[PDB]
């Protein structure tokens, strides 16, 4: 199994009410032996990052179904590097709102992975 | 028991009391499940008052089988203590009875419990009641909380052997963290401070009102617990009305049968006046109103018989539209029942349009005039939307504007450089941040003009936006006075103008808080707080005779889009509507003052129940408003807007959508709706084109003008299917009323997430059948196309404009900014009228500033799971 | 027109027959009895036609048929349950208490599949075939044969 | 078996116009609905471009979808006698029936159908009612959406 105790911060992006999917991901994470600090929905980058930094997690899972995801993750990647959290891995799963050209872009920016519906 | 909830509120008290001077570290512990190995550290999600540099929180899993704390707690604490914090708050997981591991690692201990602890003897088993420096009986709004306080306070007195003290003096507090600015929590806080203070802690003299006492006064409850079962009471009210209909009908039937048989004896010779004796008994048995109904029936028939509706000033109205064939189509077709039992039954259950219970409509006849062209505009900044408004409303006398705000404004925030906000500004709605932006939005338009009404859909920040709109309408007349006279109005002249504006201003805020949490999940303020301010607005309207503006539009559209079936949508929406009624009543307001200003909003789908939705909504309202609340005719008339279902509009084969939108528009018009919106066929893919919006508008024009059956205004009435479906749907709604009532009313059900739960259920049941092929959708899961399976909206300059106009506004009111914001908070603490302050606040504060101020005082929506 | 004039006449006869026997039962519940009412009602029994009398006779039995979830030999579904849980009856019968209205309705607009077949010539709509029949025809026999298969795909 | 009149209803092509052909599906829907409501034995639905050409491949699907949507998706159609009971339906049924009977009489006093055809009574009455329709359509008395009202500013042809 896992070597260390893996901590996560999960949340839905800003103004994104749809947390139906992110509440499923935090259950699978939990069942696989992860300590999940769930933040719920409507979370700004400044919030999520502050949570991740204080909790000192290994990973961040953000769902975005309202669009504006590119600028959002870029902000988070930037803000994480600035305040000593570049080794924290950011993950994306906004269903299919993110097209391949945007997945490739964000992953190149600093985002760990963005999972395509494929 | 509300561990995290109470903790968050306590931190907020620290921040408010010491003006954010204290550096507080929060160490949370939750149990880790031994099977999974994982843990749900779900304490941070409840924390609203930790978003500040002086606050630090680290969530921990117990990482131990039979422990309520982490085995590494003392080191973690020591680290925080060394980090030069002012106070370290540690919380454990769910305690048993014998568990009390927090006691040695902390200086002060606070046991938190609920009024449900079992028999009083159970308190003699709880080890923590023997060590706790403070005990907080949270959720003090539950049943048996008062007795729970007595029992616990006595037990702590007994444990401490302080029989020389009063039980009411024990450190046992009755708190209710769920409610904003709870005095109970403050009372607990006052105690904690004195204890911490004596135990070596520097604290400034408190700014919080030093409240004495031990229990929460249960202040700021919206719907009083005495009125908890209001929805059930309404269900009984309607059912009682129907049982009367059955009884009175039988009486009317027998009365007619007797006098009929009596006349047949006199024609045959031999007579028996014992028949008349029985008939005379029926005359008194029949009610006063029931008797007058049958009395006016022959006269009623003669009225609708002619070609004109003759009703010492007269008003004639056309009753007949002659067809192309020469056939006369009556607008309202009356039944041809010979049985007086049926006549009475029909007059009580489904009277003609414009008569109680207004089942077939609230008005006598449909308006012959052209439909009120709703001119909705909203995109970019205030300048662009104002242009859009003026371009559509060119040359028309009916200035009927409908405003849409961008997501930034919809959440009460100011536009900002921040990437998570900047992108949202201007996109999908107008960006309104300051009162200046609001004035630009409605420039040129005379808001006080009798032929100008302004609709605007805003929910969370509605009271603030309304305050801006009011100040705009007022300043428009202050400007018009300084222009007509050349001199500024005096103190007496201005106040005379200002008061006149408030009365005559027309418009509507499409605000519905109860829809926000139930279907949408879009709340920015706590439901209880919004309702308080909602009442504050309605109270303000009363005081200044604001009789031409509407502050509440009760929607169920978003609920339906979320997956709710027609019965759930109708029932929840009416329930919400009744909640608003109950809320305004508890504030001590008269029913005939706010009931006529209640708009409704439903979604029309393909389901059978949709055909009889409007009529059911009208009868349930009309009956209860007359019987339960005893309101006038103008209040018994439920007026609603129907918008065709977007849930039924698909991206697969979009040309089919007009077929569905037609059928939905038809039953809406058939059932005498008050307002109809028709969706474009490509709303499921792209932005409604100017061509696509014509096809949508043509559906209404074709039905209203070309369609023959629509020439008749009550075509639904009489149908065996309609009357049965009306009865079925009505009953189903009543039963739903009962289920919500036995959950503490609408608000109580929202605590359990009962609405959101049921909606999500019915949504999946739809999806299951849709995917299964069970529920057929043409073009989607059947009759699929063989040939194949298948912007910006805001200028960069516009975004920079809003940013510039904001910082310009902020600098222009830098002096009066903080002073006004503090005044606003104090009005919430002192439980004053919030909207009253907003009327002054919006002139020196921005939307974001006001919203975040109300966040600080505690009105912010707390997430849950 | 003659059929209609009979509907009016027979309806009044059915109405009076019910009114008399109704008033007659209400006297027996009060105490004093007048059998002269029954004498008038008995005259209505003969006045009502043979087919008209059988119509009202089968009406309560007719209501029980369309009341269930099946139309019971062979059986047929009567109810389609909605997405909300509401039961939609295929054929909805009137709820008239007046036997004058019942007879009037049974003669002028009986249920689908019964004389005068106003609401349809069949009892229930057929599951197999929709009323759908689309107009086709283009070019030679070979091309239309392909269009026929396309429509009935 | 003989008292049962079985009929086929086809939607009106007279009501389908070349001006704004996208509107025709709206009209063809409403006509299909009452046909299905009133328990017709057979239904043909016209394509939205009926006034221009013979139904194309895509346009015959939109026509066929009108029937499929009403029969499968439409809720009120789940009930097979929704017309019955309606005060409007029963009155209109009575009115139309009587009007037909009176027309029966006018033809009878012309020597029956054949005798009336000698005078060209049918062809005459038809041509009359046709012009009365055109006299009102052209005038604006009888509104036709997209044709004599709500005309498209952008669409010249
Ligand atoms: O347009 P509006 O909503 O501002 O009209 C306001 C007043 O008109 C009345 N009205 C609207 N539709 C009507 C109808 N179909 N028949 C009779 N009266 C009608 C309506 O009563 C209203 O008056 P009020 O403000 O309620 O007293
Ligand atoms: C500009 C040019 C325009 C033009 O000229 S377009 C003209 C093209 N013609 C058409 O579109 C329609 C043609 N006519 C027909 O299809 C038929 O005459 C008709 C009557 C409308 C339909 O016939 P069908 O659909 O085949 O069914 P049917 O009435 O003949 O009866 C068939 C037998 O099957 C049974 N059946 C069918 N449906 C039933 C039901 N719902 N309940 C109980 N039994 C049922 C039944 O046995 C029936 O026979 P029977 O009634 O016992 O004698």
């Amino acid at each position: 199994g896992p070597a260390n105790k893996v901590r996560f911060v999960t949340a839905a992006s800003l103004f994104d009410g749809h947390d139906a999917s992110i509440n499923i991901m935090r259950r699978i994470l939990q069942s696989q032996g992860c300590e999940v600090i769930h933040l719920g929905h409507n979370r700004s980058v400044q919030e999520v990052v502050t949570a991740a930094l204080q909790e000192d997690v290994q990973g961040i899972a953000i769902s975005s179904y309202q669009g504006g995801h590119v600028e959002y993750f870029k902000y988070m990647i930037d803000l994480l590097r600035e305040h000593g959290g570049e080794h924290i891995q950011v993950f994306g799963g906004g269903g299919g709102v993110i097209v391949p050209d945007e997945i490739r872009e964000l992953q190149a920016y600093g985002v760990a992975r963005i999972y395509s519906p494929e | 028991a509300g561990k995290s909830s109470l903790t968050d509120e306590l931190i907020r008290r620290f921040r408010l009391d010491q003006d954010d001077a204290l550096s507080i570290a929060v160490i949370s512990i939750d149990p880790s499940r031994r099977k999974s190995g994982g843990a749900l550290l779900g304490d941070r999600i409840r924390m609203n008052a930790i978003n500040h540099p002086n606050i630090f929180m680290r969530s921990l899993a117990t990482r131990e089988a039979g422990s309520e704390i982490s085995q590494a707690l003392p080191d973690v604490i020591a680290a925080c203590k060394a980090a030069r914090f002012d106070l370290v708050i540690v919380e454990t997981s769910g305690i048993g009875q014998g568990d009390a591991a927090i006691v040695p690692h902390v200086d002060l201990s606070l046991y938190v419990m609920t009024p449900e602890f079992g028999a009083a003897s159970q308190l003699e088993k709880i080890d923590m009641l023997d060590f706790a420096d403070f005990v907080a009986i949270n959720k003090f709004d539950r049943k048996g909380a008062q007795d729970a306080w007595r029992d616990v306070a006595k037990q702590v007195q007994r444990n401490r052997e302080q029989w020389h003290s009063r039980a009411e003096d024990m450190p046992v507090y009755g708190t209710q963290a769920s409610r904003f600015n709870d005095d109970g929590v403050t009372m607990l806080y006052q105690g904690l401070v004195g204890a911490l203070g004596a135990r070596g802690m520097s604290l400034k003299p408190g700014t919080l009102p030093n409240l004495e006492g031990r229990i929460s006064t249960g202040q700021n409850v919206i719907v009083p617990p005495a009125r908890s079962r209001y929805l059930a009471e309404l269900a009984d009210t309607v059912r009682a009305y129907h049982r009367r209909v059955v009884a009175q009908s039988k009486l009317a039937r027998e009365r007619q049968q007797l006098r009929a048989a009596h006349d047949m004896l006199q024609g045959a010779g031999h007579e028996s006046a014992a028949l008349e004796t029985l008939a005379s008994e029926r005359d008194v048995s029949l009610g006063a109103v029931e008797r007058k109904l049958l009395a006016m029936w022959p006269q009623m028939q003669q009225a609708y018989s002619g070609d004109e509706y003759v009703v010492d000033k007269e008003i004639r109205t056309g009753l007949i539209s002659t067809t192309l064939s020469g056939t006369k189509i009556r607008k309202v077709v009356l039944p041809r029942f010979e049985d007086e039992g049926e006549i009475l039954k029909w007059l009580m259950r489904e009277n003609v349009p414009g008569s109680f219970p207004y089942t077939a409509g609230v008005f006598a006849f449909k308006r012959e005039g052209e439909d009120p062209t709703r001119m909705f505009a909203g995109e970019g900044d205030a300048f662009r939307t104002n242009r859009r408004f003026k371009l559509v409303s060119e040359g028309m006398e009916a200035k009927r504007l409908s405003t849409a705000f961008d997501s930034v404004t919809l959440y009460g925030e100011d536009p900002h450089e921040r990437p998570d906000i900047y992108g949202k500004v201007g996109n999908s709605g107008v960006s309104i941040a300051t009162l200046e932006d609001m004035k630009v939005l409605y420039d040129g338009f005379d808001l006080t003009n009798p032929s100008t009404s302004v609709s605007m859909t805003i929910n969370g920040p509605a009271p603030t936006i309304l305050a801006m709109f009011m100040n705009t309408a007022i300043d428009q007349q202050i400007d018009r006075f300084r222009a007509d006279n050349g001199r500024d109005p005096t103190a007496d002249e201005e106040a005379k103008i200002r008061a006149w504006v408030l009365q005559n201003v027309r418009g509507t805020v499409q605000a519905d808080i109860l829809k926000e949490d139930q279907g949408q999940n879009t709340c920015i303020f706590s439901t209880e707080f919004s309702l308080k301010v909602m009442g504050d607005i309605q109270e303000y309207f009363v005081h200044h005779q604001v009789r031409n503006f509407y502050s509440v539009s009760i929607s169920g559209y978003h609920i339906a889009e979320a997956g709710a079936n027609p019965i759930s949508q109708l029932a929840f929406t009416l329930a919400n509507g009744f909640t608003y009624v109950e809320a305004y009543l508890a504030r001590g307001m008269h029913i005939d003052d706010f009931a006529p200003n209640l708009s409704f909003f439903f979604s029309n789908g393909m389901d059978p129940e949709y055909s009889v939705l409007g009529r059911v909504a009208r009868r349930i309202w009309a009956v209860t408003m007359r019987d339960k609340y005893g309101a006038n005719d103008r209040s018994q008339k439920l007026k609603y807007h129907i918008q065709t279902s977007g849930r039924s509009l698909h991206a697969q084969e979009i040309d089919f959508n007009d077929i569905r939108t037609t059928l939905q528009a038809l039953i809406a018009i058939y059932d005498n709706c008050n307002s109809l919106h028709t969706n474009a066929y490509d709303e499921a893919i792209t932005t409604p084109t100017a061509e696509s919006v014509r096809r949508a508008l043509a559906i209404q024009l074709i039905i209203n003008r070309e369609w023959g059956v629509a020439k008749c205004e009550n075509p639904n009435q009489g149908s065996f299917l309609i009357e049965e479906l009306t009865d079925l749907v009505e009953e189903a709604v009543l039963q739903e009323f009962e289920r919500i009532a036995e959950r503490g009313g609408v608000l109580g059900a929202m605590e359990t997430g009962y609405q959101r739960g049921k909606i999500q259920e019915e949504s999946l049941y739809y999806e299951q059948l849709k995917h299964d092929g069970t529920l057929p959708i043409i073009g989607v899961n059947t009759f699929r196309n063989p040939n194949g399976d298948p912007l910006a909206r805001s200028s960069e300059d516009e975004k920079q404009s809003q940013l510039h106009r904001l910082t310009e506004f902020h600098g222009a009111h830098q002096a009066d900014a903080e002073a006004m914001l503090a005044r606003l908070r104090q009005a919430v603490i002192d439980n004053r009228n919030v909207f009253a302050v907003l009327m002054d606040a919006v002139r020196v504060c921005s939307l974001g500033q006001i919203t975040h101020a109300l966040f600080e005082v505690g009105g912010q929506y707390r997430r849950n799971m």
